[PDB]
């Protein structure tokens, strides 16, 4: 969740508190996460340290 | 892709037209802890980094034999320079990189070499300057020369204020040629970095 | 962005705070954390500006009393070039692996 | 690190290239779900108001951020300070319905009314911009709303995006700088 | 017990030296965390106020005690009696932000507002005194604050140090005595 | 024989009337490699050595409360000083030794203490100056005081040109007493040495 | 804790109630505690009781 910090469980059922998401088949569909993790980090060429 | 990237301390330099590095006279350093320093020498890693110095303008009128030299160490305004004023004795080697960037449509060839114990050379002697650690720069092939040399000399440690062991020299082997599409002239620059800097004999304050 | 026959050598340096004014010379800047690179097959060159400060964090905003930039400057120099007159160098910026922002704020005038 | 810039392939160098140590970072505050999860004020109001997140201010943290995404999704929470009773109606309802009490109607209780509402549009997701040549029989489709509310008078309206999902990021701009170097402004300091 | 006073090495003798029994003691009330954990009033106020624990009164139990330490750390709780809504902003924010509602804004509810706030400075710890030759481009760095608050009017401000940590103790003075022997004062007694 | 000989780099100091060393606030140093320096800090051991500074003349007329202080770091003309001009940020601790040499026939007592974040002290506050790391010097017992303190402050690293964390302070606790056989007055000197010197952020040349 | 005496567990999560302290490696770093415990208690010299 984001910006919610109640230790105690909710008093109303989930199907009332929120809308129910449906699927036709959350997942690791985070294009941008993948994208950023795929960035070249190394060094192209030969090194002389 | 003859892509080389050199690092010295917190400074790096990368070329996309290298022809390798030439090691001169040795591939290691002699023992930096000899009797003449008793146990008082120390290594100052903060000095092992690149500094810059302009060499000259490679122009069509400079003929074969035209020579520019730079005796090392030279005037330094960083920690290396401070070292020279704070310690009676020092020693270090050099990692040299020289750029003569014009373009592929230029012609000519420069000889860059590191010479131990310089002495003005007779023009006939120039034909044998290749006996010294060297590398060439020819526009059709490369824009950078890179040479790495160790400290040497009759004394294990030196007093740079009185003697300069190494001296960089760049010389015209074949004059620069230009065309309508080439660079009109080529400025030659040096990117140098002292290696294995060691000092001994703390001098007093000037106050 | 230059032509195949345009050649150049650049240098970028991070001038930490403490000096009165950024050096206009590669020679002076050379004493700072810096990197040089030349033109070639590869068009892009990336460099990381380090986070070096007394406090662990820094303000994203600048106070009006702030004379000299609190975190220093970045200087881009041109060591040389051959027939590279009028050619261009595109520069962009992105977050690094450890870049971090904290403390949300709604500051714009509404 | 040199690369073939033209390919547009991401390149993230690190300070290790010249002897540094990359550190640890904690990006909780830049988490989309979290950041969009706060109340934001809706400025234009009227006795009958159709909830549209785009009425949000374009430079506000939520508004700016929302606009920096092409498509979004979320549930919603609202806070309304109104006179009389408040009636809400789902996306797709005839305006006339707002007068009827059997639609979710909250009886006036001071100082205001806080509610939890579900995403109620007919699309799988909504958009902040919609390149319709027409979209009919900067205008966004009528269907892009969260329903409507009505009361004798509506004094304040705060909206809160719950479970936000953002897609296809687009430009996010800072204040333009006229000053030679930086945008300087008075930052809080003790007196 | 004789010792070499000059060395400054601690020496704690006990009544056993001359036949006594050292007793049991319970120092809960002198525990730093506990003692600093109560509300203290901030006297200077204004519609826009930057929270700075140093505005605390120098002879108050908390103020005096705080000042008897060079460096400190803590979270905070505040109680504010204000007109209109109260908006808080974290350390480092442009004063202008205080006008915006998406920053933590507490809507007026009588009689006052009690909040829990986190340490929000950029330093590992703060100081009560800072020997800056400058510290620029008895003045303490601007960064030494807990954020700021604003409301139409701010009538009272109570501050409470949570999780306090004190370091490097410095002078703590009592009322100076002019009287020949002791400072005498009226102590409560039944009538 | 309370014979102590301290060494810092190539410098030593030995006393034959020590009363030990007082460690202040800590016995170790906090982590010198924090996030705020990324990995760019380095240690410069060549700065860890003794330098000298005159404090004042302990004379019979200076009463209880007379106080002399020296904010650290102070003007340095050696490598430490150069560091301060070559790096944006530094940190180090201090190994302090103070001499008030007269003779066994003198009397009086000085309080020497290292204080974090100085602020001119009210005369009543002087009675509690012992809450700071300290030591005493009394002719009948010792001629040297020695205190060792760690780096500290709200920032893991500092800009000494803008803030001075530690400040040495010597104060008359009981006035000097002289007789026919005692020294007429006592000059008080300080022998200080920075510890665990670390720098970060190489500044440019001034040229 | 100091001056807090609620038997019941907090309703809000810890990461909201307080700021999260981080480390780079509370401990027995109590200079003054150590200092006080190290005080000489005995008697210097010979005793004749």
């Amino acid at each position: 969740s984001g910006n919610t910090g109640s230790i105690i469980n909710n008093y109303y059922m989930q199907q009332y508190q929120n809308s129910m998401s449906t699927q036709l088949g959350t997942q690791n569909n985070d294009w941008f996460s993948k994208l950023a993790s795929s960035a070249f980090t190394g060094l192209f060429g030969a090194l002389l340290a | 892709d003859r892509l080389l990237t050199t690092r010295n301390g917190h400074t790096t330099s990368t070329t996309q037209s290298s022809v390798g590095v030439t090691y001169g006279y040795s591939t290691e350093e002699d023992h930096v802890a000899g009797p003449n320093t008793s146990g008082l020498e120390t290594r100052v890693v903060q000095a092992e980094r690149f500094f810059k110095k302009f060499l000259f303008d490679w122009t069509t009128d400079k003929p074969f034999g035209y020579l520019t030299k730079l005796e090392l160490p030279t005037d330094h305004h960083g920690v290396f320079g401070h070292l020279v004023d704070s310690y009676a004795y020092m020693r270090n080697g050099w990692d040299v990189e020289v750029s003569a960037v014009g373009n592929q449509f230029n012609g000519g060839c420069l000889l860059v070499a590191m010479v131990p114990e310089w002495k003005a050379f007779d023009t006939r002697e120039k034909y044998q300057l290749t006996l010294f650690p060297h590398q060439f720069i020819s526009p059709r092939t490369n824009m950078t020369a890179h040479i790495t040399v160790p400290y040497l000399g009759v004394n294990r440690y030196d007093q740079y204020k009185k003697h300069k062991p190494w001296t960089l020299v760049v010389m015209v082997l074949s004059p620069l040629t230009v065309s309508n599409t080439a660079a009109p002239q080529i400025k030659v620059y040096a990117n140098i970095a002292p290696t294995y800097v060691h000092v001994a004999g703390e001098l007093p304050s000037k106050e | 962005t230059g032509s195949t026959d345009s050649k150049a050598r650049y240098m970028v340096a991070y001038i930490p705070p403490g000096v009165e004014t950024p050096p206009d010379t590669p020679e002076e800047a050379a004493h700072c954390i810096h990197a040089e690179w030349d033109t070639g097959l590869n068009s892009k060159f990336t460099f990381s500006i380090p986070y070096v400060s007394a406090a662990d964090y820094a303000y994203t905003a600048s106070d009006t009393a702030e004379t000299t930039n609190v975190q220093g400057w970045v200087c881009v120099y041109q060591i040389t070039h051959g027939k590279a007159e009028n050619d261009t160098l595109l520069v962009s910026a992105s977050a690094g692996k450890d870049f971090e922002l904290r403390l949300p704020i709604d500051p714009r005038t509404q | 690190t040199t690369t073939t810039g033209e390919s547009a392939d991401p390149v993230t160098t690190t300070v290790e290239n010249y002897g540094g140590d990359t550190q640890v970072q904690r990006r909780h505050h830049t988490d989309v779900g979290f950041i969009m999860d706060r109340f934001v004020k809706i400025n234009s109001l009227s006795p009958t108001h159709v909830i549209d997140l785009m009425q949000t201010h374009k430079h506000g943290i939520v508004g700016a951020l929302l606009r920096a995404a092409t498509y979004y999704f979320s549930d919603l929470e609202i806070v309304v300070r109104h006179d009389g009773n408040l009636t809400w109606v789902p996306n797709g309802a005839p305006e006339a319905a707002l007068s009827n009490t059997s639609n979710p109607t909250a009886y006036n209780k001071a100082p205001f009314t806080r509610l939890a509402l579900p995403y109620t549009a007919p699309h799988r997701v909504l958009a902040t911009v919609y390149d319709g040549t027409n979209k009919y029989s900067t205008q966004l489709p009528a269907s892009f709303n969260y329903g409507a509310i009505q009361a004798q008078a509506i004094h304040e309206l705060l909206v809160r995006m719950k479970r936000a999902e953002l897609y296809c990021p687009r430009p996010l701009l800072a204040i333009k700088v006229t000053s030679q170097d930086r945008y300087k402004q008075k930052i809080i300091a003790p007196a």
